[PDB]
């Protein structure tokens, strides 16, 4: 793209050594273009604006119609503004095009995503619905269809019918929709149903529509996507690094493989290579604290990097919302490790089993604050009773050891006086 | 209208759908299929 | 416009909220903050400069919420062990420790008569603790999903939360009735406050849009496009003439509240900003956040 | 295996300093997952690189895979299945130092091995954990392969 722009600036000048002439909006259109997949956003913004007052002085070009020129200078700057963190510009500029050409798909398909932002049910999942009985053979427009039953998983098995709408020979082949379906059938993975020969013929589904869409594209990344995802469900994490790899080294910026491959990672003990993996995905510019990656940022955690820090990513992630119960049950369990890391073995420092017994009772007040919650993980709660007891023969060994704390304060004392008086010989 | 014949006529569509699936590069299955074809014979 | 301040490493753990004086009761000059190492830091802005005056301990988990008492020179903690410890500004002790338990504590709402604490429950309900006597003393019925934010008017005439799914329930702090329920939002909202006036509702949901609603009559007077993240603080100039806005995207812009514009926008912190918060005039806006620096920010 | 390190890099500044040789440049890059440093140089003569480039770097203690350890002699006639074979630049080295951020008490979080190739320096300088593998004086392989994405 630097080339492009390379060109474009000299094409700029070579254009006024012969004449007084103005450079007409089309190439200023487009240089501005550029510049707005860069993060050159206010030049591209001032060649916008540009473009449009001198397509607008074009009176008599009626042949090479300056109102489309125009119309497409002003749909690149409102694409540009709906990316300025200006919606409110890009409503009126996107507005402006279809107060004057109901008969454009992509300024009325853009105008749905804004609200959409604020709610998958106000007038987004409107736009989208009228914009495709207008042109119902834009499978831009009938894949946001498919889009907007992504929200509520409700219609996993309803959502194959409106994928296989455009699955007609004439819209074929179209990879985005059949790999759609491979992922709406995956979705139907991580099943306890699996020994009812059920999810086997699943993953043999799948893996067809993957084969298929391998032998008409080796290129494309999405096909070994799933394919990995399969094998790993079949119980190959040896043999997942391998067909994540090529996956990996072609793009490793897309938001999926830095999670696949993150979790062959956390599987072979390499939470070293596992947390990283995760705090990179959440490098992007999109939150701080997801519940699902620290979800999988504890799993095998026993070091004490991986105790104690891990409750502060816990506290991060229920800080945003606490509403999750699986946030508030494992918030106790790592309480409980580390209490029974404290008041088992140690025979440790003094201060600590003081504080061992608060964060026990504050496990303790959660055990019973848990158990009383309806709803839970698609797995009740009802198992808390192990943890109880866990928790009152820790009561029990923390009440034994708390006087091995006295014992060991006039271990202390008696040798700093014993100290003390060498340094009187002195 | 001839508004969108005007338009779809004379613009430059770069990237789309299908091209985001594909690796900018040259990624064949031969690499692929290859341990996908040997993962079925050892079950 | 720009920075006055600028306290590196201000500390170990990520800052969630910070809480500055307005009034002349010993409060405008010291700056407490709570933050995730259970430090509640009484910072004293004396000499044009960012001191240490208390550092109060005590808290199992890490500060939620911070904020200074308006007729009074006191302070108070929440966070979510239940437990919200009262502290003093003027000696740096422990008033008391409402145990909220067993989970139900959340963000606090001094009164502007200094005379109840608000605190979200996880059952939906907005309960009214007393200040001088940690008992639950009536607690709001409006039931849902979970109160994400309580603010109490300066003059105290109105009261709104914010639920989790962009729910504004303005509440009558003088009768302790619910009037209106807006539902401009179908995001969570993260925090508001009250204008100087007690006229203009900002509310800062998680899409970005600075929805600037009106409590007179519970309606919306205008959308304002406000950052590409989260907008996760939002406090008003005292002398009610701007506005600034904390999202989660290491950017400090301040919104005009009458022309809706950035009038200034700040990118000193490293990472997402998490609290702001004006001055007693409105020159110095401190902010905090996981870059664990007080940046001061005057804007004469 | 044997694997001490694994990562995807890419040119960030070539030769910066200035040219000191000819058919050797440094190249300073940047890794992408771990967030690691690099210096290498590499002979640019046999296998040129360029800015914006990026190649796997398989930082390797044997090459054989099932990790049987060779000797340290160079013996070509040799039938057993190698890992330079689905690499292009193979070096073999011996890392000389290992600096750290150590404080007098508490341990080190950030390493910095250097291993010098035949006379041609690296410098992996990363966070204390991915530096494990890695003690001063031991034989150590390079692999590293231009990613064509």
């Amino acid at each position: 793209i630097q080339g492009a722009l390379s060109a474009y600036g000299t094409a700029t000048r070579i254009l006024q050594e012969k004449v007084q002439a103005d450079v007409p909006p089309e190439i200023l259109n487009n240089v501005g273009a550029l510049h707005f997949r860069l993060g050159n956003l206010g030049e591209a913004k001032k060649y916008f604006l540009a473009s449009l007052d001198r397509a607008k002085a074009e009176a008599e070009h009626d042949e090479h119609y300056y109102n489309a020129i125009s119309v497409t200078t002003s749909y690149n700057l409102a694409r540009l503004y709906e990316a300025m963190c200006e919606f409110h510009e890009a409503e009126k500029l996107y507005k402006n095009i279809l107060r004057e050409h109901p008969n454009y798909v992509d300024c009325y398909l853009r105008l749905g995503a804004m609200a959409r932002d604020k709610g998958n049910f106000y007038e987004a999942s409107d736009w989208f619905k009228e914009a495709l009985q207008i042109n119902q053979d834009h499978p831009d427009a009938w894949s946001l269809i498919g889009n907007l039953h992504l929200a509520k998983q409700e219609w996993g098995p309803g959502q194959k019918k409106f994928e296989r709408i455009l699955k007609q020979p004439s819209t074929q082949s179209d990879t985005y929709s059949m790999l759609a379906l491979g992922n709406v059938w995956l979705q139907t993975l991580h099943q306890p149903t699996r020994d009812r020969e059920k999810e086997k013929r699943h993953q043999d589904r799948a893996l067809a529509i993957y084969k298929q869409v391998l032998r008409n594209d080796a290129k494309n990344l999405y096909a070994a996507n799933g394919i990995g995802a399969v094998l790993a469900h079949k119980g190959y994490f040896r043999e997942a690094r391998d067909v994540f790899a090529q996956v990996r080294e072609a793009t490793a910026d897309i938001s999926d493989v830095w999670l696949n491959l993150a979790h062959i990672y956390v599987e072979q003990k390499q939470y070293i290579s596992a947390v990283q993996m995760y705090e990179n995905c959440l490098r992007k510019f999109y939150k701080h604290q997801n519940t699902e990656v620290v979800l999988y940022l504890a799993r095998a955690l026993f070091k004490c990097g991986k105790l104690q820090e891990c409750k502060q990513t816990l506290l991060k992630a229920r800080h945003v919302a606490p509403s999750d119960t699986v946030l508030m049950f494992n918030v106790a369990l790592v309480l409980q490790r580390l209490a029974t890391s404290v008041l088992k073995d140690e025979k440790s420092n003094l201060k600590e089993v003081l504080n061992a017994v608060k964060e026990l009772e504050l496990a303790h007040r959660y055990f019973s604050y848990l158990s009383k919650v309806g709803d839970k993980m698609r797995f009740d709660l009802a198992l808390a009773a192990t943890e109880a007891r866990q928790c009152s023969d820790l009561l029990s060994q923390a009440q034994y050891h708390v006087a091995r704390a006295r014992k060991q304060d006039e271990e202390e004392r008696e040798l700093r006086a014993k100290q003390e008086q060498e340094k009187e010989l002195l | 209208v001839d508004v969108t014949r005007d338009i779809v006529s004379r613009e430059r569509v770069w990237r789309t759908r299908t091209t985001i699936l594909q690796s900018t590069g040259k990624n064949f299955s031969k690499n692929i299929f290859a341990i996908l074809q040997s993962v079925k014979a050892r079950e | 416009y720009g920075i006055l301040f600028k306290q590196e490493q201000a500390h170990d753990d990520a800052i969630w909220s910070v809480a500055w004086g307005t009034n002349k009761k010993e409060n405008s000059e010291t700056v407490v903050t709570g933050s995730l190492d259970d430090l509640v830091k009484v910072w004293k802005w004396r000499d044009e400069r960012l001191d240490l005056q208390w550092s109060l301990e005590g808290h199992q988990l890490g500060v939620v919420s911070v904020d200074i008492s308006h007729t009074l020179p006191i302070a108070a903690s929440s966070s979510l062990d239940a437990h919200i410890r009262l502290w003093d500004l003027e000696n740096g002790k422990q008033i008391k420790s409402i145990d909220a338990g067993p989970v139900d504590a959340w963000t606090l709402a001094f009164s502007p008569d200094s005379q109840y604490l608000a605190t979200g429950t996880h059952v939906g309900k907005v309960n009214i603790f007393g200040v001088e006597s940690g008992k639950k003393e009536y607690s709001l019925d409006t039931r849902g999903k979970f109160i994400l934010s309580i603010a109490y008017s300066p003059d105290g005439k109105y009261l709104a939360s914010g639920a989790i799914d962009g729910i504004i329930n303005i509440f009558d702090i003088a009768t302790g009735k619910l009037l209106h329920t807006l539902e401009g939002h179908a995001m969570p909202i993260r925090s508001l406050t009250f204008s100087p006036d007690s006229q203009l509702l900002v509310t800062a949901s998680d899409d970005g849009y600075i929805k600037i609603y009106d409590v007179q009559h519970a309606n919306l007077a205008g959308t304002l496009s406000g950052h590409a993240s989260w907008v996760l603080n939002v406090a008003f100039c005292p002398d009610d003439t701007h506005f600034v806005s904390s999202s989660s995207d290491k950017s400090v812009k301040v919104w005009d509240v009458g022309t809706r514009t950035c009038v200034h926008t700040f990118f000193d912190h490293q990472d997402q900003v998490w609290g702001v918060k004006y001055n007693g005039n409105g020159s110095k806006i401190v902010s905090v956040g996981d870059d664990q620096e007080i940046h001061i920010y005057d804007c004469p | 295996a044997g694997i001490l390190f694994e990562d995807i890099f890419d040119v960030k500044d070539i030769d910066p300093e200035g040219k000191k040789f000819d058919r050797v440049s440094r190249l300073h890059c940047e890794s992408e997952s771990f967030k690691m440093d690099l210096i290498l140089d590499v002979n640019i003569q046999i296998y040129p690189v360029d800015l914006g480039d990026k190649f796997r770097l398989v930082i390797a203690s044997t090459l054989y895979e099932d990790g049987t350890l060779d000797d340290g002699e160079y013996n070509p006639t040799d039938d057993r299945p190698s890992r330079a074979d689905q690499f292009e630049y193979v070096m073999y080295g011996k890392v000389y130092r290992i600096e750290g951020d150590e404080t007098s008490t508490e341990a080190a979080t950030r390493l910095s091995a250097y291993v010098s190739y035949g006379g041609l320096l690296m410098r992996l300088q990363g966070d204390a954990n991915n530096l494990h593998g890695f003690e001063v004086d031991s034989r150590v392989y390079l692999l590293m392969k231009k990613l064509a994405f």
